[PDB]
């Protein structure tokens, strides 16, 4: 059920349904690391945590980040039997495609090789980007974990003229929720729950099933599962206290919440 | 890989890459090919290419030009599109003496808005609508082409690439330096093109961002905080701008019934908020002939 207000450009239900219909075509399998029998979960975690760090230093977008995750996890479930060595290249190749897609002034191929400290060179990355893109069947327009959280935060600030286009919402709360998702993603069992719900789920932990419902549409039931699954990950964010929105003098202000960030999260994922 | 396709004739090489018309030898199937020279690229497969592919993959509609396949060989990528014979400028030019039948103007505008309405609900802006990128076939269809400068808009849109859209077809909010932007920029293009189709002459042939604004103003009237709230505080607004009276639309596009001349004015409202939508355009009385309503559940 559509939590969008009366839209001007199209039918609010039409728009929401397309968005929903999209999150089908786009498929993920929490248990894909069994087709690569030599591959372990705790691996995927450390790779994703690496990508964040790199996204931070280059002031990349969270969105860019999540496009990387999504390209990774979708691509692997089209592959079989892969080695730990290959994963540094498949992730940063994924990210490269995203960066090219989402940024205005993306980082240059060498800077992407650079970070690999030799282990991947620009030429390898250029080959990979192409096996990846031919393996997702050129489907590089998924609604991302963060993509929803932005939707939901915007729908949480309605005012009178139900203007859903100009972003009007507080950064510190967004950041605080992101932090919880930016963890949740490290464990592979989240692919079980659609990104719609993961995003809902997390928002409920910083609010209530009433906001959740008016922003997302999802009923207390639709989430209960992932809000059960997500419980562990919440405690840990709450135990430490939640983050302060930083500013990176590169980045403007009305974008500072959209810049991806990092904290060990090693110690934190373990505590579940 | 490419073994079934006989390049027959090249149709264009511009900001798009290369583009030759091809034959399918076994079939008599005529497609458009876009060649992309991968070797030449330091930065791997272009940003503009990865976009236009994944968008067109999920933008299947009869008034959008169809992506049909993507083929990688020997450090050359090939996009393979549905083919159409003429572009809307060379047509508009061919019919510059005769006029264009108002039947066909109306029909064409209609089909464009259905394409645009499709993109916008699919949360995608063209950002380079211009007669060059409007393709017509011999059965009287017209269709959006060239999604290199297109871009999805996260429903709470963020700041996108400042300088977009060819100067003439470019909207006053982009010229006056607006921060965020959305669906209303496409409409202004289409409105410029309606008027073009009517007068077989571009509505605002500016030779600069300054000339473009002033050319606009001389026709639509120097705008104030009345017709367009915010305008005065906007970055490239100068209190210096001369003042011009909006003009009668019966002079600016003489051949056009009130039903048209209204529609056009709402398509060229200065205020993007107030500017008409794609979907709502279809409703307008102008399409009274092609308009056939349905019901409404609450
Ligand atoms: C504006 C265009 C050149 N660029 C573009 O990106 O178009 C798309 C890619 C190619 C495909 C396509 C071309 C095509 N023939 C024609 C015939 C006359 C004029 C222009 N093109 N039919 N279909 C559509």
């Amino acid at each position: 059920g559509s939590p969008l207000p009366v839209l001007s450009w199209a039918n609010r239900e039409e728009v929401w349904k397309i968005m929903l219909n999209k999150e089908k075509t786009y498929l993920r399998d929490q248990h894909f690391l069994e087709q690569h029998p030599l591959l372990q979960p705790k691996m995927r975690a450390i790779l994703l945590d690496w990508l964040m760090e790199v996204c931070e230093v280059y002031k990349l977008h969270r969105e860019t980040f999540y496009l990387a995750q999504d390209f990774f996890d979708r691509y692997m479930a089209t592959q079989e039997n892969v080695v730990k060595t290959l994963l540094q290249l498949i992730g940063i190749s994924s990210l490269f495609i995203a960066a090219k897609l989402e940024e205005i002034y993306p980082p240059k191929l060498h800077q992407f090789a650079y970070v690999t400290d030799g282990a991947c060179s620009g030429d390898e990355i250029l080959t990979m980007e192409l096996m990846i893109m031919k393996a997702l069947k050129w489907r590089l327009s998924p609604l991302t974990i963060v993509s929803w959280l932005n939707v939901y935060m915007q729908v949480a600030y309605l005012n009178d003229l139900h203007e859903v286009l100009l972003p009007q919402y507080p950064q510190q709360i967004f950041i605080q929720i992101a932090e919880l998702l930016d963890l949740c993603v490290l464990d592979v069992d989240c692919l079980e729950f659609p990104y719609g719900i993961l995003a809902a789920s997390a928002l409920y932990h910083f609010s209530s099933s009433e906001l959740m419902q008016k922003v997302s549409g999802y009923q207390w039931c639709d989430i209960e599962n992932c809000v059960k699954w997500m419980v562990p990950f919440a405690m840990v964010i709450r135990e430490t206290g939640s983050s302060k929105l930083k500013h990176f003098r590169g980045v403007a202000d009305e974008d500072a919440h959209n810049i991806q960030t990092h904290r060990d999260s090693l110690d934190l994922l373990d505590k579940a | 890989p490419m073994e079934n396709f006989q390049k027959v004739e090249k149709i264009g090489e511009g900001t798009y890459g290369v583009v030759y018309k091809a034959r399918n030898k076994l079939t008599g199937e005529v497609v458009a090919l876009k060649k992309i020279r991968l070797d030449t690229e330091t930065e791997g497969v272009p940003s503009t290419a990865i976009r236009e592919i994944s968008l067109l993959k999920e933008l299947n509609h009869p008034n959008i030009v169809k992506l049909l396949d993507v083929i990688h060989t020997e450090n050359k990528l090939y996009l393979v599109f549905e083919f159409l014979h003429q572009d809307l400028k060379k047509f508009m030019d061919a019919s510059a003496l005769t006029g264009i039948p108002l039947p066909l103007i109306k029909s064409y505008l209609f089909q464009l808005l259905q394409g645009l309405a499709f993109c916008h609900s699919h949360r995608v802006l063209h950002r380079d609508l211009k007669p060059q990128n409007l393709l017509i076939n011999t059965e009287g269809a017209i269709k959006l082409a060239d999604f290199g400068l297109a871009r999805a808009f996260g429903v709470p849109v963020r700041t996108y690439t400042h300088e977009v859209v060819t100067l003439w077809y470019r909207a006053p909010e982009i010229l006056l330096g607006c921060k965020y932007y959305s669906t209303a920029v496409d409409i202004w293009s289409l409105g410029c093109i309606f008027a073009e189709m009517v007068t077989r002459r571009a509505l605002f042939p500016g030779d600069s961002e300054i000339d473009q604004l002033f050319r606009i103003f001389r026709t639509l009237g120097t705008p104030d905080e009345v017709v367009w709230p915010g305008v005065t505080s906007m970055p490239d607004y100068k209190p210096s701008f001369p003042k011009w009276a909006r003009q009668d639309f019966s002079k600016v596009v003489p051949p056009l019934d009130e039903d048209g001349r209204s529609l056009l004015s709402q398509m060229l409202h200065y205020d993007p908020n107030k500017r008409i939508s794609a979907k709502a355009a279809l409703a307008h009385p102008f399409f009274q002939d092609v308009t056939k309503p349905v019901p409404h559940l609450r």
